[PDB]
């Protein structure tokens, strides 16, 4: 079965450059179109390049036009995205996605997304604290436990719960922008009262910019 | 259900031969197909017809010779092929359900066979609404109008929060493999309508339709989907700040308001009976795939002094699910 996995996200300078991989599986970027789309935050899907890795023949759009350069290397089955004079309006989650068909085109497979942060501010990895598990946070067996992942830069930080055998009633809040300039969310779950005590609660908490992997325990009060 | 073909027969090349398939079991909601097959080698895709007839495709091969027709009435499909190549030499499958699948087509129903032998001797899309909002088993439309002609070139995406676009319908009113019967597209000449017919708490997502007919495929605004469900009150929960968190000079307190009916709640909170403002940071999740609730946390942040100055440190809650405002409170210093 096909898949698009992407690589190469994250904070960069305004002006300078980065470069993002598309690795395909299951099937040969010589047969099909291979393309790079982007969302701005909040915002609707802007169609950024494209490259037929068979002969290299490459097509953009006018706002990356001479700046962005979309590349194949079939040895590797991967295409790229190397971008360059980053600009502010380039802030976006960047996805690849093929052109699959038999007598139609139609992005039928895309890549996970990369979120791409053009910022001159600097990276930092976020500070882990238990929202700890009390007779406040307790209504009819249902307990409710989480964690606070304050002051980080850039976006995005992805929180698990017991290294994702937890996903039932997980609630990992959208980050809110501090006066500080720095992100802060919660990542929240409600688990039943019976297991709290016998069951342990770890919430898995990544800063990729900063390659920051941080598993604090959350315990009762 | 049985899909029976007939009209297969020997043709010399250059020849013209119509094939019909009768379809007994209804399959006016769904496409129809045409597969081909050369004995000793796999089963290889032929036409295809959308439910309403709206859009087909040929496979590169047969495009400008084969056309697919389709009898709604009569519920028959046909395939007229015309200036028959030696190539074309096999056995003929009449197909129902017929999907893309990112391989090659799959189908839920299949024909015996008929032989056939063959002897040699810049352009936007102006999508509306931008916002929608329905209950279940609602009947929604979003309609995304083409700045000229397209043709059928014209792909739907739904994105849930947090993941990638996912394909619905190709080709303005396909249907890929996977996606649920409920999503229906058509054409009419720029105007191509999405309609989610029995509308579900897992269709809660941001729509776009896409035009590739032209360089750039451009996309349109996309139409939020809300799904309307009962009021529901929200569970309120306090946590006071960590211990690790007061050793430097912060203490965050949240206030946890867990799966709520609609988004609209007010969050005020109180320092020893003494109303807060400016101080907290609200963050309200994307609406349940599963039971269309929300969620909401007010943070209020404030020096490991300040803290260390007050009482009681209450969160105090408002919602269309609750006859009386919902307060939860802790002292600090007890157990």
């Amino acid at each position: 079965e096909v898949q698009l996995v992407e690589s190469g996200g994250g904070l960069v300078q305004p002006g300078g450059s980065l470069r993002l991989s598309c690795a395909a599986s299951g099937f040969n970027i010589k047969d099909t179109y291979i393309h790079w789309v982007r969302q701005a935050p909040g915002k609707g899907l802007e169609w950024v390049a494209r490259i037929y890795p068979t002969n290299g023949y490459t097509r953009y759009a006018d706002s990356v036009k001479g700046r962005f350069t979309i590349s194949a290397d079939t040895s590797k089955n991967t295409a790229y995205l190397q971008m360059n004079s980053l600009r502010a309006e380039d802030t976006a989650v960047y996805y690849c996605s093929r052109w699959g068909g038999d007598g139609f085109y139609a992005m039928d497979y895309w890549g996970q997304g990369t979120l791409v942060t053009v910022s001159s501010a600097s990276t930092k990895g976020p500070s882990v604290f238990p929202l700890a598990p009390s007779s406040k946070s307790t209504s009819g067996g249902t307990a409710a436990l989480g964690c606070l992942v304050k002051d980080y830069f850039p976006e995005p930080v992805t929180v698990s719960w017991n290294s994702g055998a937890l996903t039932s009633g997980v609630h990992t809040f959208p980050a809110v922008l501090q006066s500080s300039g720095l992100y802060s969310l919660s990542s929240v779950v409600t688990v039943p009262s019976s297991s709290l005590g016998t069951q342990t609660y770890i919430c898995n908490v990544n800063h990729k910019p900063s390659n920051t992997k941080v598993d604090k325990r959350v315990e009762p009060k | 259900v049985q899909l029976v073909e007939s009209g297969g027969g020997l043709v010399q090349a250059g020849d013209s031969l119509t094939l019909s398939c009768a379809a007994s079991g209804t399959f006016s909601s769904v496409a129809m197909g045409w597969f081909r097959q050369a004995p000793g080698k796999e089963r290889k895709f032929v036409a295809n017809i959308s439910w309403n007839g709206d859009s087909t495709y040929y496979t590169d091969s047969v495009k400008g010779r084969f056309t697919i027709s389709r009898d709604n009435a009569k519920n028959t499909v046909y395939l007229q092929m015309s200036s028959l190549k030696p190539e074309d030499t096999a056995v003929y499958y009449c197909a129902a359900d017929v999907r893309w699948t990112g391989d090659g087509h799959r189908a839920d129903y299949w024909g015996q066979g008929t032989q056939v032998t063959v002897s040699s001797g810049d352009i936007q899309m102006t999508q509306s609404p931008s916002s929608l909002s329905a209950s279940v088993g609602d009947r929604v439309t979003i309609t995304c109008r083409a700045s000229q002609d397209v043709n059928t070139a014209v792909a739907w995406y739904q994105q849930k929060p947090g993941k990638a676009p996912k394909l619905l319908i190709y080709s303005a009113s396909f249907l890929y493999s996977g996606v649920p019967s409920r999503f229906s597209g058509s054409r009419s000449g720029t105007d191509f309508t999405l309609t989610i017919s029995s509308l579900q708490p897992e269709d809660f997502a941001t729509y776009y339709c896409q035009q590739h007919y032209t360089t750039p495929p451009t996309f349109g605004q996309g139409t939020k989907v809300e799904i309307k469900r009962t009021v529901a009150a929200p569970s309120v929960f306090i946590f006071p700040p960590s211990d690790e968190q007061l050793k430097s000079g912060t203490a965050s307190v949240v206030c946890l308001l867990n799966n709520f009916y609609p988004r609209e709640a007010k969050v005020q909170w109180k320092v020893d009976n003494a109303l807060q403002s400016g101080n907290s940071q609200e963050s309200v999740t994307e609406q349940d795939s599963k039971d269309s609730t929300y969620s909401l946390s007010s943070t209020l942040t404030l020096s490991k002094a300040d803290y260390e100055k007050h009482k009681v440190y209450a969160c105090e809650v408002t919602h269309q699910g609750l006859s009386s405002p919902v307060t939860k409170s802790f002292n600090r210093g007890e157990c």
